[PDB]
């Protein structure tokens, strides 16, 4: 099956800046990458799917890019409320796979 | 709009079956597959399987022999199956729903059922 | 303006006809009328910022609809002719451009190589399938390609514009109105294992707007069958 | 010049359709080809133009044999003969060499001997419906129809052989006549994968070129 | 409808006819009698319905969703008038319950 | 000899209409003929030895004969006439007489002198009631009065012959067929709370036979609704 690995395992960055975070595939799964957002205690709240397309209730803060086998995720500007887990996850064969995880202390 | 939410055990006993129900509605099971995750502090979150919009299902490689998801159209119930219990499987169980636009993503999450193994 | 038929009525204020020809007639067979030649509006589907495309298998969206699934499931056989009318509804501060085609036979291509998309995948009845912009994996139980710019037949999706279509451009146009004929070999054909049109709507020119507009622009497709009849006593 | 741009003058050519071998002595022996469009894959870019054809058959073939290597002793051989069996939809079909289904009464088949004009046969529009269809969506098993099913042909040696193993080819040649086509299509882009259906897996759409200026 | 000139929509106006039920969706609403009622095209629609003396429902149903610019409000409202199509029909007067 | 309507055939070989007149037609009513004009047979019933009478209530006896029982729970009034057949057959070595009277608004009186007869003891759906040759007692929960020499509407059984009747008497008659017109106040009345017809069959010289005869002889009842309507939309 194909492995994601996903950089960096944790952060710790503060209200307002830009932040990147990458996960790279084991080969080309065709920009089928679906990122999803945890906070504490709380089932995952979907956030960019297909790489590029936001979600319904999601603000355009968020934006993620990428084709082949490497692919990101920006934030450009933070806010009181995006600190938790990270995760990538593909949906191109059985098994889909999911990330590592990360996450932001927001010190 | 309501959504889905699942009911089971809590606790069992090992080399043991488990069994979950998770029930929709809003939408009817003859459009979106549902899908099973198990969220797992030691390894993270993790797939263990799926039935499509058709009926076929399609499982893990790792749980081949052990699961069995079945649904029914008219009741709006899924029905997932696990046996033989090893202590590894002390985590917390996801039922949700995909096919978000077409896109075989997980839109929305039930609310969890945790499970713990031992005695 | 608002015509009526049966005990619907919708109002528009440019129609595009078929290859040519208007739709008409031809065991004896029985010619329904009455009960039948009315607008039945499927619910509506919205045109987000990324969206990809619909699709409609035509006899077989209306299984489900009420007295004319009734006698679908009553007579084998029948011959229709239908009449489309899609409508959205935006203001002059949104943009974008759909096509919408009409294909007959349009016979779509599995992701898995060897196998054949099965019945569920293919036809949503009463309910809109939708294309994708990315590729399709293989190993799954049983889906269709639905790349866009492949239109899911292996064809170019610019080169669509050969069947009967219409352009819905914001700026200008706001609605399309289509009449197909019955374009089939046999003179009556079995209605449940035969979709003989697909209506396609695929955005060529995405959505797009400024801050604090309607972040959504609805479509609503209305289908009524002319000159249909079946053959039974 | 417009009369070239005709529907008769882009589809009535020939085409090697079919290339098979048959011994006579081998026992499993005897050639076999469903008649179906979608074999060579030039000529079905051509005839999936349009969704409803119309049209004859004229077949033609050319026989020819060449000497296996024998044990010895002088083989000399008379003049081969053949039979080209041709089976309408729903009829019997052979499995063996000699079989009931060659003896059969309502299956046409022409007996040729070598050294003359190769044996051409003609099939006029023989099926059910009004018109043939290269594309099909619905079910009969998704997107078969077998309403255009056209027949099959079969092959085989009618002399037992004395002291020479025989083996010959045989090329199928496909001409259709007097086409009518309706409803035309946009032509395919991506390749020909599986021969049954229409799968494929996708491609862009042109060549790149650098930049759009 | 007396909403802005901007803003855009459509709503259904089904009549259920004495004996039916309420319509509890609005793809059984849609099968009764009906009028599809753009807002955008024109701003005034009819219904007649008869009226003597389950009974009747006359309910409204959201079609799309209200589409509207920049900076005009989302909230809008409806009026709905009455009045007698054809010549009613009267026998054997009485007096009001409006009193004392 | 074989008439037929709709996709039904019963066969005869004399017919008494209603009060001299056939039966024919008058928001704006719509008027069904196409689905409805067919013959509906009634379950036979079987006339023994020492049997008292059947009674049906009109227009409730069709109200489960399937798409006339759809016509009804969709419509709050109707009109109807009615055309009914009797026939009984046994052989020629058979002997009694049957009175088939058709009885405009037989209202019944119940065994109890306080109450009034409950719905399910006046009217069986599309099954036979029974009148009795003996008194009904009066401390039970509610029945009908089912005296035959009083007829269940006290009034004397023998004076019954002034409503639309005819004879079967198995010596030479065999048949008795019907015509009875719209007999109401109303121009249109509700269908599911007034049952404006009623069929009564009375055997007044009882069966007999001698010993090795068939103990039974059936009695077949058929009903068509003729020149029906409805008021809707």
């Amino acid at each position: 099956d194909i492995q994601m690995t996903q950089s960096p395992a944790s952060l710790s960055v503060s209200v307002g800046e830009t932040v990147t975070i990458t996960c790279r595939a084991s080969e080309n799964v065709y920009r089928n990458l679906a990122w999803y957002q945890q906070k504490q205690g709380k089932s995952p709240q979907l956030l960019v799917y297909a790489a590029t397309n936001l979600a319904d209730g999601v603000p355009s803060r968020f934006s993620g890019s990428g084709s082949g086998t490497q692919y990101s995720l920006k934030i450009n500007s933070l806010q009181s409320e995006d600190f938790g887990s990270y995760f990538c996850q593909h949906f191109w064969s059985p098994v889909f796979t999911f990330g590592a995880g990360t996450k932001l202390e927001l010190k | 709009q309501v959504q889905l939410k699942q009911s089971g055990p809590g606790l069992v006993q090992p080399s043991q079956s488990l069994s979950i129900t998770c029930t929709v509605s809003g939408f009817s099971l003859t459009n979106y597959g549902v899908h099973w995750v198990r969220q797992s502090p030691g390894k993270g979150l993790e797939w263990l399987g799926v039935i499509w919009r058709g009926g076929s299902t399609d499982y893990n490689a790792a749980f081949m022999s052990r699961l069995s998801i079945t649904k029914d159209n008219s009741k709006s119930q899924v029905f997932f199956k696990m046996n033989s219990l090893q202590a590894d499987d002390t985590a917390i169980y996801y039922c949700a729903k995909g096919d978000y636009y077409g896109y075989d993503a997980m839109d929305s999450w039930g609310q969890g059922t945790s499970v713990t193994v031992s005695r | 303006r608002s015509i009526t038929l049966g005990n619907s009525t919708i109002t528009t204020q440019n129609v595009v006809v078929g290859y040519g020809v208007w739709p008409e007639y031809l065991d004896q067979p029985t010619q329904p009328d009455v009960a039948t030649c009315r607008f039945y509006t499927l619910e509506s589907v919205q045109w987000m910022k990324n969206s990809a495309g619909w699709w409609w298998k035509l006899p077989d969206a209306l299984s489900q609809m009420g007295l004319f699934g009734q006698n679908m499931q009553y007579h084998y056989l029948g011959r229709t002719g239908y009449t489309i009318h899609v409508q959205c509804n935006a203001s002059k501060f949104h943009q974008g451009c759909l096509l919408v085609v009409c294909v007959p036979e349009a016979e779509m291509g599995c992701s898995n190589l060897n196998n054949t998309p099965e019945f569920s995948e293919l036809s949503g009845g009463d309910s809109a399938r939708m294309f994708t912009d990315t590729q399709v994996g293989e190993s799954n139980a049983k889906k269709v390609q639905t790349a866009v710019w492949n239109a899911g037949m292996g064809v170019g999706v610019g080169n669509l514009t050969i069947f009967p279509h219409q352009w819905i451009n914001l700026r200008t146009n706001n609605s399309a109105t289509l009449v197909m004929p019955y374009i089939n070999s046999v003179p009556m054909d079995n209605m449940f294992r035969h979709n003989n049109l697909t209506l396609m709507i695929i955005p060529f020119v995405p959505l797009n707007y400024s801050e604090g507009s309607s972040p959504y622009v609805p479509i609503t497709v209305t289908i009524a069958p002319m000159c249909a009849e079946y053959n039974g006593l | 010049s417009r009369s070239e741009s005709s529907i008769e003058n882009f589809l009535c050519r020939s085409a090697c359709v079919y290339y098979a071998t048959y011994t006579n002595n081998s026992k499993k022996g005897f050639a076999e080809w469903v008649i179906n469009t979608r074999q060579v894959a030039q000529l079905r870019r051509k005839l999936e133009l349009f969704t409803y054809l119309r049209f004859d058959l004229e077949l033609t073939f050319v026989i020819t044999s060449a000497q296996q290597p024998s044990t010895a002793s002088s083989v000399d051989a008379p003049v081969q003969t053949h039979q080209i069996m041709y089976v309408p939809p729903g009829g019997p079909v052979p499995t063996k060499v000699k079989d009931y289904a060659w003896q059969t009464s309502t299956n046409p088949s022409v007996f040729w001997t070598e050294g003359n004009a190769p044996p051409r046969m003609s099939i006029p529009f023989i099926s059910i419906g009004n018109a043939y269809s290269c594309f099909y969506d619905g079910w009969t098993v998704y997107g078969i129809n077998t309403l255009n099913n056209m027949g099959t042909l079969y092959m085989r040696h009618v002399n037992e052989a004395g002291q020479g193993p025989i083996k010959s080819t045989v090329r199928i040649y496909f001409k259709p006549k007097h086409v009518k086509a309706w409803v035309p299509r946009p032509p395919r882009l991506c390749q020909y994968e599986k021969q049954k259906n229409v799968n494929f897996s996708p491609i862009g759409v042109t060549t790149s070129r650098t930049d759009i200026i | 409808f007396c909403g802005s000139a901007m803003a855009t929509g459509k709503f259904l106006l089904a009549y259920s006819p004495p004996g039916a039920g309420v319509p509890k969706n609005r793809k059984d609403a849609m099968l009764g009698t009906h009028v599809i009622w753009d807002v955008g095209l024109q701003s005034s629609c009819v219904l007649c319905v008869p009226w003597i003396s389950a009974a009747g429902y006359v309910t409204c149903w959201y079609q799309t969703n209200i589409v509207v610019p920049a900076d005009v409000q989302s909230s809008c409202d409806i009026l709905c008038f009455v009045s007698a199509c054809n010549d009613f029909s009267v026998r054997m007067l009485k007096d009001t319950p409006f009193i004392r």
